[PDB]
RNA sequence: UAGCGGCGAGCGAACGGGGAGCAGCCCAGAGCCUGAAUCAGUGUGUGUGUUAGUGGAAGCGUCUGGAAAGGCGCGCGAUACAGGGUGACAGCCCCGUACACAAAAAUGCACAUGCUGUGAGCUCGAUGAGUAGGGCGGGACACGUGGUAUCCUGUCUGAAUAUGGGGGGACCAUCCUCCAAGGCUAAAUACUCCUGACUGACCGAUAGUGAACCAGUACCGUGAGGGAAAGGCGAAAAGAACCCCGGCGAGGGGAGUGAAAAAGAACCUGAAACCGUGUACGUACAAGCAGUGGGAGCACGCUUAGGCGUGUGACUGCGUACCUUUUGUAUAAUGGGUCAGCGACUUAUAUUCUGUAGCAAGGUUAACCGAAUAGGGGAGCCGAAGGGAAACCGAGUCUUAACU
RNA sequence: GCUUGACUGCGAGCGUGACGGCGCGAGCAGGUGCGAAAGCAGGUCAUAGUGAUCCGGUGGUUCUGAAUGGAAGGGCCAUC
């Protein structure tokens, strides 16, 4: 028994150089036309995973 | 770093790294424990509750008797039908790194030098395979508990010491860490010193 | 040096928790697991990523991107590795015989990540700007 | 390696049953009852090493008050007189002088009466 | 990992690389010359076995002792000091062991050679049709119909013939590679009802097989089926001649055997719960988790007084068990009649962190070979470079027309 | 009255959240509007008018394209 990756986590998080994870922001798939352009413009670039969620992300991604 | 001989009176020159380094206690202990662990045979088993001979039916029904609830005559807390975490046959061998094994051999063989437990002779053999000749020969050399190590593997010396338990005979290839510590004296051939100094460096 | 005089280094051989051995071992009566609930049960504990019934973070966030299949056959070469090519020429396959890139690699690059102090003919590889300057400074030659 | 338990279990039971001698009934015969009895005797020994000092202090003060009223002064006036004379004799020794040497205790009472006024 | 997936839980390749092992042939067809290599059954001399077995070295004296193999003093054998037994611990007493042998008779195993069924070599031809493919419906491929290649087909249809056909992950063109719709084929791999040898940081009678024992038995069930408890005298039966009580009892007391009957068969050791006999002390006017602190008297050892040990404990202060569960339990909440024995955080494989050890910009091999814990094997893995969805660039990169 | 700043790429620093997020924002660059001009304008006096992910639909972008040239499918961006 080798550990299996949560394969839906390997498609949403990518590992950076210090060992963090980048992910795409939520709220940018559909009803966009009521959202302001400042909000969607900030939702375009990728962000890092916060401190409380890193334990969950590392447990979901042992080989990343 | 110069090893004297015992009976030829003509010395020998060895490497300073092999026979003259510090004795690493923890490295030698890890390699001795690893040898003794890989010497173990791991052939044992018991039966779990899935493997005891018996039926898998409930002995008395769940509610209504005066008894505690049970589900199997093969329960581990019942007599005749126990072991909870029963053993399987397993392999107890440990991994030793190549450099760690050689550093341990260099440390123990350096201590066999410095504690006056190493003898180097030109040739150590016997003309006919009889243990009485080697008994008289080792009583001549004041050797009681002895490990002979020879460069080329000999047959007459292997038969002349097969019956003796205080005596052991090895090749320079067949050295192991736990026997160079076990025996009192280690008698190397000069060819065996050359081959060990090649094999370890 | 006898077999009853060897001993490990201190801090090498910590014992291990034995759970459920009385008041005075610190780990009797439930042994570190606390009282009742799913975690103290035998075989219990929730799976990886379960945040309650709340939508977990790997399912909360969107998916992005694709896998190239071209980036699985592009390796890279440090400048402290082409002092190992056995001859002083760098090809697509003498790196592969010096065991630095791997057999399924077809495309490769040399990157400024060290020092090179020998003439090397780098042939058939892409080269970065600083690596090209640091190879042409040491008396080499970069062709296509 | 299988470990039988019987010898060390028997030793651990015999220690508790040896510390339970004198007790009534199953408290000196039965390990389950004798273990609780031995732990309860231990709690009592801990509590009563404190209780002993209090009880002996009570007895010393009762005998000092008895002999002081035999000599015509109360306890509180007598201890006031031994503080106002700087006399550091404790209450164990004052009770011992009150029992065994009544003339020396009369001398101490006269000292405390002269110091009291 | 790529992918598949209410893109959830999970499922999970291949290409390529290192090893073990390596072997290719036949028919769809007419002839030359007949038996020339290999496949299956059958007599017969030889090799290795398995099936009986044979030889196989070396010690005595003395003390405790029931008994010597033990202590003590001295020799000897060893290609043999594996193991077991012998009145206690045996290399030298017996069985054996290492080593060397031995089969009238049958049989296994690769070849030889004799019989039989089968066919060497070669000119020239030919090349597996209700098939491939397709429509509908299912199934298998890691692949759940998705853009889905490929394989099998229940049902319906249906080609071409090396100038032809299949595949290369929808599909088309080029190019590469192979020739379906007929078959056989050792090795490396899987398992142990059984046999023989050896081994065990495996168990030692509640354990180890359910079964150390006349055990799948006694017993239970109509039946399928279930399923026990139960080992030990001694070195040797020398297993108590005989006598007395008693019912020509059971049981006992002697005598006798023995080292021992504190081994007599209800038999080594003989624990605890439990039940008695005797002795010392206490107890019939005194209230409760039965103890603890103080403490008189008594009994018995003391030293040659000394106010201390051991046992009991009148009287007195304090003191409502244990566990679990709870905000909270003397609780009239749970659980335990007691004793003895067994009874619960383990094992494998991965991954991260800590300690410790080795080497260090390197570290380390796995399968396997093996002169088998060595040595070889670097196939691989992790790390020294990141950024980006990606092409790509790289100590930088992305965002953007470029960024304060 | 005139107009489209109800722009595009960003964003010093903050606020508020367990997080997912939500919010305020000088100033930079490109282009515009009104005003003579300093200026103001990245929606509305402010605080409600909302819905993650997956799966897919539409347009743009040869970024990828399972031998190669394409293509399907995928990615990114805008959006349902």
């Amino acid at each position: 028994p080798k550990i299996k990756t949560v394969r839906g986590a390997a498609k949403r998080f990518k590992k950076t150089g210090k060992g963090g994870f980048k992910h795409k922001h939520a709220n940018l798939r559909h009803i966009l036309t009521k959202k302001a352009t400042k909000r969607k413009r900030h939702l375009r670039p990728k962000a890092m995973v916060s401190k409380g969620d890193l334990g969950l992300v590392i447990a979901c991604l042992p080989y990343a | 770093m110069e090893l004297v001989l015992k009976d030829a009176q003509s010395a020998l020159t060895v490497s300073e790294t092999t026979f003259g380094r510090d004795f690493n206690e923890a490295l030698v202990h890890q390699v001795v424990v690893a040898y003794a662990a890989g010497a173990r045979q791991g052939t044992r088993a018991q039966k779990t509750r899935a493997e005891v001979t018996g039926s898998g039916k409930k002995p008395w029904r769940q509610k209504g008797t005066g008894r505690a609830r049970s589900g199997s005559i093969k329960s581990p807390i019942w007599r005749s039908g126990g072991v909870t975490f029963a053993a399987r046959p397993q392999d107890h061998s440990q991994k030793v790194n190549k450099k760690m094994y050689r550093g341990a051999l260099k440390s123990i063989l350096s201590e066999l030098v410095r504690q006056d437990r190493l003898i180097v002779v030109e040739k150590f053999s016997v003309e006919a395979p009889k243990t009485k000749l080697l008994a008289q020969k080792l009583k001549d050399m004041a050797l009681e508990d002895v490990l002979i190590i020879t460069g080329e593997l000999d047959e007459n010396l292997f038969l002349a010491a097969r019956n003796l338990h205080k005596v052991d005979v090895r090749d320079a290839t067949g050295i192991d860490p736990v026997s160079l510590i076990a025996f009192d004296k280690v008698v190397m051939t000069a060819d065996a010193v050359k081959q060990v100094e090649e094999m370890l460096a | 040096m006898r077999l009853n005089t060897l001993s490990p280094a201190e801090g090498s051989k910590k014992a291990g928790k034995r759970l459920g051995r009385g008041i005075g071992s610190g780990l009797g009566k439930t042994g570190g697991r606390g009282h009742k609930g799913q975690k103290s049960r035998s075989g219990g504990g929730v799976r990886r990523g379960f945040e309650g019934g709340q939508m977990p973070l790997y399912r909360r966030l969107p998916k992005f991107g694709f896998t190239s299949r071209k980036a699985a056959i592009t390796a890279e070469i440090r400048l402290s590795d082409l002092a190992k090519v056995e001859g002083g020429v760098v090809d697509l396959n003498t790196l592969k015989a010096a065991n630095i890139i791997g057999i399924q690699i077809e495309f490769a690059k040399v990157i400024l990540a060290g020092e090179v102090t020998t003439p090397v003919t780098v042939r058939g590889l892409r080269v970065t700007k600083g690596a090209r300057a640091a190879i042409e400074a040491a008396g080499g030659k970069i062709e296509e | 390696a299988r470990v039988k338990r019987g010898v060390i279990a028997r030793a651990r039971h015999k220690k508790i049953l040896k510390q339970a001698k004198g007790y009534y009934g199953a408290r000196s015969r039965v390990y389950r009852v004798a273990f609780q009895a031995v732990i309860k005797a231990g709690q009592y020994a801990y509590r009563d090493r404190r209780q002993r000092k209090r009880q002996f202090r009570q007895l010393w003060i009762a005998r000092i008050n008895a002999a002081a009223r035999q000599n015509g002064i109360s306890y509180s006036k007598f201890i006031n007189g031994l503080k106002k004379a700087s006399v550091e004799i404790d209450r164990k020794i004052l009770a011992d002088i009150a029992v065994f040497d009544k003339v020396a205790f009369t001398a101490l009472v006269e000292k405390a009466k002269a110091a009291l006024a």
